[PDB]
RNA sequence: UCGGUUUUUCAACCGGAUCUUUCCUUCUGGCUAACCUGUACUCCUUGUGGGUGCAGGCGAAC
């Protein structure tokens, strides 16, 4: 049963991961009960540097904690059918504009909807099981900003190789230049 | 304001030239004149409703919102059927750049399909002279409730 | 400074110390150029070839001028790590 | 740099970095919710109640683990109290002192401390008041301070 | 002096540094798991108590309130958390 | 209390230009601030500078390359009249050729030519040579 | 080109429309300018150069 762990079912990507998520229940009792009540909005492939294509899968909110209890084995599995890729986890968010001082009045606007908090999440949900450290932003003398986040000493042998990707993605999404550190 | 009664002194109060035949009986039994006053205000259903008199009231009666609508907060409503307005503004001193935080209050009258509290932001409209100082009459009341819907803290 | 026609005015340029960027006066009678010599291939050091430094009077009034030439030879190559940049 | 006397000290607590819950730390949200609504039964203020959560149990701050703060859930469940609870140990403060200069007369020393702290009481009210916390025509006296207290 | 990296220093210097006037703030004080001499359970002290905080099975005092840094009861083994 | 953050701050970079550092910690860290220090970097008077993330307020690293002689706020932010800029100009700024006077449009945050370019004006913030 | 005047190679500078998880107050209607059209398909260099032309319908043109 592909279509029915979707939300909504059209392309062909979605399908083939519906496809991949069934047959990872033959593992039985860590990977079954938990991977049966989870689903998607749907699932966007992103071009990275070097040949290496992302995996942005989006995912409902009240799911995702859910996913993060089961994540990493999942995304190993994912990664070793889906040859050469990574799979990255992402919850859709919202996001309301600003509301202008012409427009009209639409009730409060929630502070977990603004951009930056969005962003924010995002950045969160991307390295997923390394906690994120300190944040700097440098402003560049050219004239353009370079976000640099730092991770935990710990926890980065799950996270290894796939920082290049992580950076792509987060272009792809917000428009904003990534740069990963480990202090030691 | 009002505040009860309708036919409480000496004169009997009625709108004058409105005529209710007490011959031929009608639905409302006394006919009641209204008029909207424009300006893209809206003429209330406590107004419409509503028993009270007024001859100094824009909706019910004989006066007409012409010229000044100015807005401001409510300092007093002591007085029966008025008043009176708290209208904050910067003056600017123009020697040393600054501004003064001044102060005007403006007396204004207080139709009966009207429910106004000290504090409430009020609109309130130029009119005909009603008294020695009175020029205004209120058209909007903006502040509706407060917080008469959840006063009590007990989810 | 520069004239409509093109062609420069300003009777000299000054120098800037080579550590602040702030500028040497005329009568800065405090201020300092070092000139370190150009080495070469069994020591030798290269007749009249060298690379000069100006420090401004203030740096050396205040103190901080031996760590300032430090920082300055640490990135020509003049010295090799004697000066660390995260103290 | 203080509000009453002329001390200047920055003791504080500071609080760490990561707003999720740290890596050591098992157990449930849910357990930590409902230990809070005992304590809150049993008879205590939020700030103990974080005392003790931080001290015989996992929890560092009751936000990192629960999503929200102590009160909150304290209000939540119905159990936040009629006066919040620095209002009501500074009125505590104030009514020992006052019964301390009902017995000692010439305390003058005590008289002046007994000032600053009513004037640190009003100050609170007046702040509640705004928040709408507190009834919007809530006073603070002599008598009627002790009976709240007692 | 006149030049410096403020954004990631050395170590050592942070570690003198007051807590709060780090470059970011972060606590000094650390959680302890304590092992208790007679039964075996594991409790998650805090090293900064103020509370006499006892096992959750059996009254015996684990930790006694200082200053700063609480003391541990003699009897008792820690594992820093 | 802390009344102005920018205050606080340009007060901060002056002090480091004038003893000599090249770089500063710049301690509470606003958006106005930052917008400020973009202008400067533009107008070439400062490095590059970073924001550090403290989960509260901000902290701001500032590399200063020596060119700034002053910045300087001018504090109770006065409503400039377009007409009135070139007063301003006049008295803040030590020539006529260079320096910038940075004021608070509707338009954004910018330096006194850029508002004249644009037609916009606002409240004044500070000044830059 | 008959001391002035038109474009390109180019610039910085000031705008406008958008698309980016984006509404810019919303409709009850008037004119739907226009083709998203395609109803006969061709005045016609071998063509998608070009327009007599009206049922579904983009409304910002008021
Ligand atoms: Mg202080
Ligand atoms: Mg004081
Ligand atoms: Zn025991």
């Amino acid at each position: 049963p592909q279509a029915k762990i979707l939300s909504q079912a059209p392309t062909e990507l979605e399908l083939q991961v519906a496809q991949a998520f069934i047959d990872l229940e033959n593992n039985s009792p860590e990977l079954k009960a938990d991977l049966r009540a989870l689903q998607f909005k749907s699932i966007r492939e992103i071009e990275v540097a070097g040949g290496k294509k992302a995996l942005a899968v989006f995912v409902p909110v009240p799911s995702l904690a859910a996913y993060h209890k089961v994540q990493i084995k999942l995304t190993r599995e994912l990664e070793k059918k889906f040859q050469d890729r990574h799979v990255i986890f992402l919850a859709e968010r919202r996001i309301l504009p600003k509301p202008s001082r012409k427009s009209r009045q639409t009730q409060k606007r929630p502070r977990s909807r603004t951009l930056t908090a969005v962003h924010d999440k995002i950045l969160e949900d991307l390295v997923f099981p390394t906690e994120i450290v300190g944040k700097r932003v440098r402003y560049l003398v050219g004239g353009n900003k370079i976000q640099k986040i730092l991770l935990n000493s710990k926890d980065v042998q799950h996270i290894d190789n796939k920082l290049e990707s992580f950076q792509a993605v987060y272009n792809k999404l917000t428009g904003k230049q990534i740069v990963f550190e480990i202090p030691s | 304001s009002t505040e009860l009664t309708v036919q409480s002194e000496r004169a009997f109060q009625k709108q004058p030239h409105i005529f209710t035949n007490p011959k031929a009986k009608a639905n409302r039994k006394t006919k009641r004149w209204y008029k909207n006053v424009g300006l893209g205000f809206k003429t209330p259903k406590t107004a419409i409703e509503g028993s009270y008199i007024d001859k100094k009231c824009p909706f019910t009666g004989l006066v007409s919102i012409r010229g000044k609508i100015l807005t401001g907060t409510v300092v007093s409503t002591r007085m029966h059927r008025t008043i009176v307005i708290r209208r904050d503004y910067l003056h600017y001193v123009p020697k040393y750049n600054r501004y003064e935080k001044r102060h005007k209050n403006v007396p204004a009258h207080v139709s009966p399909a009207f429910r106004v509290q000290v504090g409430d932001i009020v609109t309130v409209g130029q009119c005909r002279p009603i008294s020695k100082t009175v020029r205004f009459n209120v058209l909007k009341v903006a502040s509706a409730t407060g917080k008469a819907n959840k006063q009590f803290a007990k989810f | 400074m520069e004239n409509d026609k093109g062609q420069l005015v300003e009777l000299y340029v000054p120098r800037k110390c080579s550590a602040t960027n702030r500028i040497i006066k005329a009568k800065d009678h405090s201020s300092v150029q070092i000139n370190i010599a150009q080495v070469d291939e069994e020591g030798r050091a290269i007749p009249g070839e060298y690379v000069t430094y100006a420090l401004s009077g203030y740096i050396r009034a205040r103190g901080e001028a031996d760590d300032s030439l430090n920082r300055l030879a640490q990135q020509d190559g003049l010295l090799k790590n004697v000066w660390s940049y995260s103290r | 740099g203080r509000m009453h006397s002329k001390g200047k000290g920055m003791s504080s607590s500071a609080i760490p970095y990561s707003r999720n819950a740290p890596a050591w730390f098992k157990g449930s949200s849910d357990g930590v919710v409902e230990q809070i609504i005992k304590y809150a039964r049993k008879g205590l203020t939020p700030s103990q109640i974080g005392v003790l959560l931080r001290d015989a149990h996992g929890v560092t701050q009751a936000k990192v683990i629960t999503g929200n703060k102590i009160l909150r859930i304290l209000k939540s469940n119905g159990l936040a109290p009629e006066i919040p609870e620095d209002l009501y140990f500074l009125i505590k403060k104030a009514v020992s002192v006052r019964k301390h200069l009902e017995r000692n007369r010439k305390d003058k020393d005590a008289k002046f401390r007994l000032i600053l702290i009513e004037s640190r009481i009003h100050r609170l009210a007046r702040y509640y008041r705004t928040v709408s916390v507190l009834p919007p025509n809530w006073k603070y006296e002599s008598a009627t301070a002790s009976a709240l207290v007692n | 002096v006149l030049v410096q990296d403020l954004l990631h220093p050395t170590a050592a210097s942070e570690a003198r540094k007051h807590k709060l006037k780090t470059l970011v703030q972060s606590p000094r004080s650390h959680f302890l798991d304590v092992k208790c001499p007679g039964c075996l359970n594991i409790t998650t002290v805090f090293s900064h108590a103020q509370t006499a905080v006892t096992c959750e099975s059996c009254s015996t005092v684990l930790c006694t309130p200082t200053g700063g840094k609480a003391k541990l009861s003699e009897g008792t083994s820690f594992r820093r958390k | 209390t802390r009344t102005s953050v920018l205050a606080d701050a340009l007060n901060a970079i002056n002090n480091a230009e004038k003893t000599g550092k090249r770089q500063v910690l710049i301690r509470p860290s606003s958006k106005v601030i930052i917008k400020f220090l973009q202008v400067m970097q533009k107008h070439g008077y400062i490095g590059e500078f970073e924001y550090i993330d403290d989960h509260r307020s901000g902290k701001i690293v500032v590399q200063l390359n020596g060119r700034l002689n002053k910045c300087g706020v001018i504090s109770p932010r006065f409503n400039v009249k377009i007409a009135d800029v070139e007063k301003w100009t006049a008295n803040l700024l030590p020539a006529r050729q260079f320096g910038y006077v940075i004021l608070t449009t509707s338009a954004g945050i910018m330096d006194h030519e850029e508002a004249h370019r644009k037609h916009v004006s606002g409240k004044i913030l500070g000044f830059v040579y």
